[PDB]
């Protein structure tokens, strides 16, 4: 065993290198004699107002420097966990990560690894102050800095070129092309994607197929964009009131398709949207919950059943299980999917709040006066929804 | 050798040596006759010979700015 | 002129020489087919088709022996002293690690000159010698432990100091090599990856032989020490959004490379443990991955059935061959002592190897320089 | 012959707003009082209705 033999050369290029047998170094070795490497955290916060404010949104040209500052932050929250100086340590890192770390993340081209290191610092934050930073960077995009505005207009122009040539035969390799554009900056690229979901059909089955290659950052922005389109100011109900809309049905098939296929996705802020909006009495919150029970759960209704099939369902048996196999009532097939969904309703402590809300909303429909036949259907439609919600409770909450 | 040669000759600013590491003293300088030759010679880049020797000449003038031989603003104002 | 201007290898004259070396290794006189047992069986049925892909291909660290295991049957061990690949099969063993199961992984021994460790899929590791005079393969021992379910992979230390055998569900075993092949430690995979029921896809030893890199199914990458007998977890970073397929190391000990099932391949440096260079390879899932021995060429082979050749210092492309009509899972492998490579797949499941007359890239530039210099000494 | 003053770097961070979320639209949904006491005073008595 013999070692390898190399030889030094002193060059004028600043960055160190190594060729096939020659290594190169910078000739002026006393280049760092006036500088001093600073101490722990109190000196980093002072010297970053000088250096990091000159290159404002240009720290994203050095992606290895953006990954190093984000690991100082996670390692400082965890060691200074304690119980006393923790609400102070988080607050010091809120204002740092929003002044000159999150603007640098938007000037990135293809770096799903540089954006995951930033988000592991933002997992320690409350979700109210994480939704403040997302909305402001869609407001001081335009009114403020220019290099951020050229970057947002390049991602939107590229997301609008993929979505036009999106066919069911090309998603073998256009699923990987589209999923690095979302993973780098979602706030520029996801908003033309959910705007082309509620316009045309057949594109919910393509975007949910692409969601297996997202990262944890683009899963938390997608929940913010969906909460942005549902509270967006638009006519929810159509003109006269006989039908609802065309976007309110295409968007509830999308939400009920993320809760079935993608398992690394928290939708626990869509559920608490449904709780507070049913108190008002709404038509978007009802049509989401109707597709969450029929698709995620497999519960089907007893409206088109034959008389020979009706006695098989009541006999407590495996004859009972065979009768559901004929009317496409897949409950026991997806028991892992439906038990994950039921746990969302328990952490909100709101299973006995949905039942009392869906009941009085069936009786409140004997007080409103808008139309004639639709109010005879809406009284029957809030009766199938309450019956088919009880059947999901009894299937999962046992004991 | 080149730095230790210039510090002993009588062209080193003995009392005008003022540094570029401070913020108020990038105008207080030394040896404005050598600042007149450096900024004249960094301005010529039209021939095919001094496009190849530009990186070595410019690297030498940045060692003389560290040490305090030339003022900073006397080169910045008078170069093209 | 541009050859004789630089007299040492620079960054630009190196990237132009290595693009002529790969261009001239695909030629007609610089390729020969390995006279295998399947090259005999295919050539009869093609003159006058059952697929059996290869499951491992490994080189001895001296660079003088090459063993590899087909799907259904046998090991085959070639012996190359200097004669390119037409010297000698020594052995091939139709019932190698038993007569019931398959041969999944292989590892040579760096200390001993002639010894393999073939791992079946049952519970047992059979160490066996390959005889030099006669064409036989006799066993040496057979290892086993308690609570051993199914072993898949085995790796030797690059110093020949440990042996790492791993299941993809239950546990990870260390066997000391110096005193006797005895179990030192055992770690449950649930302590390594805390998230879900993960499946270990790939493993690697570092160049020193003191850390182990483990790649899971959820995309996590765990780095865990092996000091003397302790086996504890140092870091745990989330690298990819998919199963980490293969892990390699730089031969100069600077960086390491990971590949995954999205079109994604990073180059992480080993000091600060942060990503350093990203290859824009948005075509398909990278299947195999290897580097040279100088550490300059990087060979990626995706599931579009196309091979690429990059640089490691930059991320530029050197060459690209498309091999679309075959039904292989084609395997690149570079020699460990000279700069030749053995790319698998010529017709159905075969192996060719691509040669030159000069060994390195450095003795190729040194011959191109001396042929140009004669012309400048002519004028 | 211009006396250069020492520069002043801003060591202050920007302050937050009273809207505890991003929009005024998303924030309005999170101000609805939810609980079991709100359904209590709405459905009060059926025999009083009957």
């Amino acid at each position: 065993h013999k070692p390898r033999l190399i030889h030094k050369y002193k060059t004028h290029e600043p960055f160190e290198s190594l060729e096939l047998n020659s290594s190169y170094v910078f000739y002026y070795s006393e280049w760092n004699s006036n500088l001093t490497p600073f101490a722990s955290v109190n000196d980093l916060f002072e010297n970053s107002h000088i250096y990091l404010s000159i290159i404002g949104p240009y720290l994203g040209r050095i992606p290895t420097l953006l990954s190093k500052i984000s690991r100082i932050g996670v390692a400082d929250i965890q060691k200074n966990h304690g119980s006393e100086s923790l609400h102070v340590t988080i607050d010091k890192w809120i204002d740092y990560v929003r002044k000159f770390i999150f603007p640098a993340t938007s000037l990135l081209q293809n770096n799903p690894i540089a954006t995951s290191e930033v988000y592991e610092l933002m997992k320690f934050f409350p979700f109210e102050k994480r939704y403040f930073i997302y909305n402001e960077m869609m407001t001081k995009l335009s009114q403020d800095i220019l290099p951020l505005k050229v970057s947002f207009n390049k991602a939107e122009r590229e997301a609008k070129s993929i979505l036009k040539a999106l066919s069911i035969d090309t998603i073998a390799k256009e699923s990987r092309r589209f999923a690095k554009l979302i993973s780098t900056n979602p706030l520029a690229s996801l908003v033309p994607a959910v705007k082309q979901i509620e316009n045309y059909d057949k594109v919910s089955e393509l975007v949910v197929y692409t969601t297996k290659y997202f990262n944890d950052f683009a899963y938390d922005v997608l929940q913010f964009v969906l909460l942005l389109r549902l509270t967006y100011n638009r006519p929810a109900v159509q003109f006269d009131g006989v039908n609802q809309a065309m976007w309110v049905q295409r968007l509830s098939i999308f939400i009920a398709g993320l809760a079935k296929n993608c398992p690394n996705m928290d939708i626990s802020n869509i559920i608490t949207y449904i709780l507070k909006t049913l108190h008002n009495g709404n038509i978007i919150a009802v049509s989401i919950l109707k597709e969450l029970i029929i698709t995620v759960g497999g519960i089907r209704d007893l409206n088109e059943v034959n008389m020979k099939q009706l006695l098989m369902l009541n006999s407590g048996s495996p004859l009972k299980q065979y009768a559901r196999h004929l009317i496409y009532d897949f409950r026991d097939d997806n028991s892992v999917i439906s038990s994950r969904l039921t746990s969302f309703f328990t952490d909100q402590s709101a299973i006995s709040e949905i039942i009392l809300l869906l009941y009085t909303l069936n009786l409140k429909a004997n007080t409103q006066n808008s139309h004639y036949k639709i109010l005879s259907t809406r009284c029957d439609e809030m009766n199938t929804l309450l019956w088919s919600f009880i059947e999901l409770i009894k299937h999962c909450l046992k004991g | 050798f080149f730095i230790a040669l210039l510090r002993k000759s009588d062209s080193w600013p003995s009392s005008h040596v003022a540094n570029n590491s401070n913020y108020s003293s990038l105008n207080e300088g030394g040896n404005m006759i050598a600042a007149n030759i450096i900024s004249f010679n960094l301005s010529q880049y039209n021939e095919e010979v001094d496009k190849e020797n530009y990186e070595r000449y410019m690297d030498m003038c940045c060692i003389l700015l560290k040490n305090g031989f030339v003022n900073f603003y006397s080169i910045w104002d008078n170069v093209k | 002129v541009d050859i004789l201007n630089q007299k040492t290898i620079t960054s630009e004259v190196a990237a132009s020489v290595t693009s002529k070396y790969l261009q001239s290794t695909f030629s007609k006189g610089n390729t020969s087919h390995i006279e295998d047992k399947r090259f005999i069986h295919v050539s009869s049925r093609s003159h006058s088709i059952t697929p059996n892909e290869i499951l491992s291909l490994k080189f001895h660290v001296s660079g003088s022996s090459m063993a590899y295991s087909r799907m259904d049957g046998s090991l085959t061990v070639w012996f190359i002293k200097d004669a390119s690949f037409d010297k000698s099969v020594e052995v091939y063993i139709p019932d190698c690690c038993g007569s019931d199961k398959l041969a999944t992984d292989l590892s040579w021994n760096p200390t001993s000159l002639n010894q393999i460790a073939v791992v079946s899929n049952s519970s047992e590791i059979s160490l066996l010698l390959i005889n030099e005079k006669s064409l036989t393969a006799s066993k040496l021992r057979t290892l086993s432990l308690g609570s051993k379910t199914k072993v898949n992979t085995c790796l030797y230390d690059p110093l020949g100091n440990w042996l790492l055998a791993a299941t993809k569900s239950e546990k990870i075993y260390l066997f000391d090599v110096k005193k006797d092949h005895s179990s030192v430690c055992s770690l449950n995979i649930s302590d390594i990856s805390q998230e879900d029921n993960d499946v270990v896809y790939s493993l690697a030893w570092s160049n020193g032989g003191s850390h182990i890199f483990i790649g899971f199914k959820s995309g996590y990458l765990a780095i865990l020490k092996a000091k003397h007998g302790i086996l504890e977890v140092c870091t745990k970073i989330k690298a990819h959004t998919g199963p980490i397929t293969e892990i390699k190391m730089d031969p100069w000990g600077r960086n390491f490379i990971t590949g995954s099932i999205d079109g994604n391949c990073y180059v992480w440096n080993m000091k600060s443990l942060c990503c350093e260079l990203i290859i824009n390879d948005l075509n398909s899932a990278v299947t195999t991955l290897d580097v040279c021995h100088l550490g300059k060429i990087l060979g990626i082979c995706t599931e579009d059935e196309m091979v690429y050749f990059y640089d490691l210092n930059s991320g530029n492309l050197l060459h690209s061959k498309s091999l679309a009509n075959y039904k292989t899972d084609p395997v690149l492998k570079f020699y460990p002592d000279k700069s030749w490579y053995i790319m698998s797949g010529k017709n159905d499941t075969l192996s060719n190897h691509f040669v030159k007359n000069e060994k390195n890239l450095i003795t190729y530039w040194k011959d191109m320089f001396d042929n140009t210099m004669i012309e400048k000494r002519r004028k | 012959k211009e006396k250069i003053p020492p520069p002043a770097f801003d060591e202050t961070f920007k302050k937050f707003t009273f809207i505890k979320m991003g929009n005024k639209l998303i924030n309005n949904v999170w101000k609805i009082p939810t609980g079991l006491d709100k359904i209590e005073q709405e459905v009060k008595k059926p025999e009083g209705v009957y």
